[PDB]
């Protein structure tokens, strides 16, 4: 028998479910969800250096 | 030791500790004398 106990505290949550990579589509108007930032735009190539 | 000009300070490591901090202290390195058990030094 394995008993799983889940608790929530004031500290930020750090145990969390799997995140889906899905796939990337470019040069089309697509809803994007990048690291919690949502919106709608065309993802073209960028010459900016981060 | 505090020079002029600007040197941007880059990030190093953000840590989700979530604890209470009010005091801090510096840790130094000391070598055993093997001969006054630790070699004299300054920081
Ligand atoms: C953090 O510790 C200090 C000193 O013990 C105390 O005054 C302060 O209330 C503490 N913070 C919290 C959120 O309890």
């Amino acid at each position: 028998v394995v008993v799983l106990s889940f608790e929530l505290l004031h500290a930020p949550a750090t145990v969390c479910g799997p995140k889906k990579s899905t796939n990337l589509v470019k040069n089309k108007c697509v809803n994007f969800n990048f690291n919690g930032l949502t919106g709608t735009g065309v993802l073209t190539e960028s010459n900016k250096k981060f | 030791d505090l020079p002029q000009g600007f040197s941007a300070l880059e990030p190093l490591v953000d840590l989700p500790i979530g604890i209470n901090i009010t005091r801090f202290q510096t840790l130094l390195a000391l070598h055993r004398s093997y001969l006054s058990g630790w070699t004299a030094g300054a920081a």
